[PDB]
């Protein structure tokens, strides 16, 4: 290598002192074309080594040299690639599950900086190899693990969980601000963005609404730049959950104003204030039917809202959430130890104690209304916080569940708080949320199918998969499977049709 | 005796639209606004003619009159309201 | 309407392996004259509530039983357009006037991006409906202030002017 630029260099010079100038571009293409064309399997076999190996010079002048080839080039790249992929892989699947999200960005983040910074200084930053180094990124961030899962989306939503909520271990705001800022280089490289979509409303739903955020204006500049990195319509549902939790001043505002001008004195006797969400772009869901009782003191609030809510606003029927719900409750039963913040689930049954110490689970069925699960659920967290003791023999649920209130309560903290719901991450409410991503995926894929049949009425099943592939890539990954079960869902509603003289090509219903 | 101070809950709203419906009243656009719904005696039940905007809606005229005292947006969709018709 | 095509589809099957071949239409024909098509007025009045929700299931079985009757498209083509038309309101409006241009050519094509979406996934790109969904939109990008002038092409013209320049912002 060393003596083919050095000699190139004086053949360079020595034919622009001694030939006319036309001539430079054939002088040097005859120079290389039977130097190192002549002997390109020798520099092509000793480039998979001369990689790895990551010596510099050696390899900036190895990329001179096969850029001046013609079809010497593209056999670097493909080494290049595979070193920066083996590379990400022993660089991420050695990671463990102390702490995988942080850990995980922080190492892909390293490998992309080192190689990046190599690129561009001994590398000449060519377009090709930066096509390389993220193709080799893209295999990196999904390995996906065989028939199994997908973990880099859950991965990267609960680093951005971890980073932007408000924890006690210091993190400030310039610092945030760099930190997204870098991973949206990694964001741009998960080609799975639905999943990471889904999983970040729902924790953007779950910072919001408990007031988890270290500031609006950090949720504001991360919806911009995911913006910024792929659309609009990737997020328009969380720049209108911020809105609504931004204008839910105002609406609180606006309520306080109305039930002050009204004509007689409502007296609520809450320190009410609303979150009142569109039900069309936040990922909550009335999943949980079950009939919930407002109590009375509670009522009158809900209520005065409802009539608010029809009178300054119309056509917007008001859905009411509970397992979101929560509030402050005061115990001067016992001789008021300290204020217990509370889910309303709790809250009612709470009330029904109130009403009289001695309580059965009928008395609390026919009080709440609720289901045997939800109540079930909420007995036994308010006895694992040893709010209440069982009365019964066994400490579990049974059909009786006579008990009554523990005055053993003593507390040290004043404002102790009985819900510590705000991670959670069941499994099986990640399936569902799997299965919503899977949903959207059909919608999608059917989408694109049926346009392409109106497009051309006649495509056959490569064509067909290519295309799906090709459309969908800035989405996800689709599957034969998935795409054979939508065309086999628009086959039952008569919407498409594969052609009778080969099954290949198909048709319009 | 357990006493509720803060009840900061989460409501969820959607568009409830239902086809020749007042938006205000919730009532068919027809009949009488609730305004003129009560006292029907000193109602002469013509004046509740069915004011048109432009964006194709349908309010009582006492009910968009009502609400353009305190707002010039029309309710259902966030324009500012534009009579058309009578 | 899951019950009819039910009742529809089995006709379909009945019909094959029972009767001559050349009776396949007239039975089914017949079969929609008295199970979709005397009912447009139950079925047109319950239109409404369907596409206003954008119930993905009702609105496709809606449009396969509505195909079959003549008169079952037209109301449905006006109630989608009723739709949209509202549904694109919404979007362009209550916006700042920091990035009114960026955020209005946004809200346009999402409206438009989520309802092609929508229209191929259920109604099939029926030319009946995308003529539908272009007249709402056309209304709804030319929709004008009280005694003002039309704001659609000045603030495009901002947006691809935006989209232009020179900005470091990606
Ligand atoms: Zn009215
Ligand atoms: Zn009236
Ligand atoms: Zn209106």
């Amino acid at each position: 290598m060393e003596k083919v630029l050095g000699r190139l260099k004086d053949e360079e010079i020595r034919c622009r002192k001694y030939l006319h100038p036309s001539s430079y571009t054939k002088v040097i293409h005859e120079c290389q074309q039977r130097m190192v064309a002549d002997h390109l399997q020798f520099l092509h076999a000793e480039c998979h080594n001369i990689i790895r190996q990551e010596k510099k010079n050696d390899m900036a002048n190895m990329y001179v040299l096969l850029r001046a080839v013609s079809t010497g080039l593209p056999h670097m790249i493909q080494e290049l690639q595979n070193h920066i992929h083996d590379e990400g892989l022993r660089a991420t699947s050695n990671l463990t599950q102390e702490n995988m999200p942080t850990l995980f960005v922080e190492s892909v983040l390293e490998v992309h900086g080192k190689f990046v910074q190599l690129i561009n200084t001994v590398l000449n930053g060519d377009q090709h190899f930066m096509s390389a180094l993220d193709k080799a990124l893209t295999s990196v961030v999904n390995y996906r693990e065989p028939k199994s899962v997908c973990k880099a989306p859950e991965l990267l939503a609960k680093y951005c969980d971890n980073l932007l909520k408000k924890s006690a271990k210091g993190m400030t705001e310039n610092e945030v601000e760099d930190r997204l800022t870098s991973f949206i280089t990694v964001f741009k490289y998960i080609d799975d963005k639905d999943v990471f979509q889904k999983f970040y409303a729902r924790m953007l739903a779950k910072r919001l609404i408990h007031g988890l955020s270290m500031s609006m204006d950090s949720e504001e500049a991360m919806i911009n730049k995911l913006k910024q990195a792929c659309g609009y319509e990737f997020t328009s549902k969380l720049h209108r959950m911020y809105t609504d939790m931004s204008v839910s001043a105002d609406l609180n505002n606006k309520f306080n104003n109305f039930i002050k001008n009204q004509d007689t004195v409502i007296d609520l006797g809450i320190s009410f204030q609303i979150y009142v969400l569109q039900a069309g772009a936040w990922p909550l869901t009335q999943a949980p039917s079950s009939t919930f009782a407002i109590p009375q003191e509670l009522e009158k609030s809900v209520q005065m809202f409802e009539l608010f809510y029809s009178q300054h606003f119309s056509g917007r029927k008001l859905t009411w959430l509970h397992y979101l719900c929560t509030g402050e409750v005061k115990m001067n039963y016992l001789g008021k130890p300290y204020v217990a913040m509370v889910t309303t689930y709790q809250m009612a049954v709470l009330l029904a104690f109130n009403n009289s110490e001695t309580v059965s689970y009928k008395e609390l069925q026919d009080s709440t209304q609720m289901n045997e699960k939800e109540l079930t659920k909420t007995i036994k967290s308010l006895l694992d916080v040893k709010m209440i003791n069982h009365d019964s023999e066994k400490e579990d649920i049974d059909a009786e569940s006579s008990f009554s209130l523990n005055m053993n309560f003593s507390s040290k903290r004043t404002k102790f708080k009985i819900t510590t719901s705000m991670q959670k991450d069941t499994p099986q409410e990640m399936e569902q949320t799997r299965s919503a991503v899977d949903e959207d995926r059909k919608m999608y894929l059917q989408a694109a199918i049926v346009r392409i049949m109106k497009a051309r009425k006649v495509l056959r099943h490569n064509a067909l998969i290519q295309e799906v592939i090709s459309q969908s890539r800035a989405r996800f990954n689709p599957s034969i499977s998935m795409i054979k079960k939508c065309i086999e869902v628009l086959i039952d509603k008569q919407y498409i049709e594969r052609s009778q003289a080969s099954a290949d090509e198909y048709s319009y219903v | 005796r357990f006493e509720v101070k803060k009840w900061n809950a989460v409501a969820l709203w959607a568009w409830d639209i239902v086809v020749d419906n007042c938006a205000i009243c919730r009532n068919h656009i027809m009949d009488l606004c609730i305004e003129c719904q009560a006292n029907q005696a000193s109602a002469t039940s013509e004046e509740c003619t069915v004011a048109w905007g432009v964006c194709n809606h349908a309010f009582h005229f006492h009910c968009i009159s009502r609400w353009l005292k305190t707002r010039q947006v029309c309710p259902l969709d966030n324009r500012e309201w534009e009579f058309q018709k009578y």
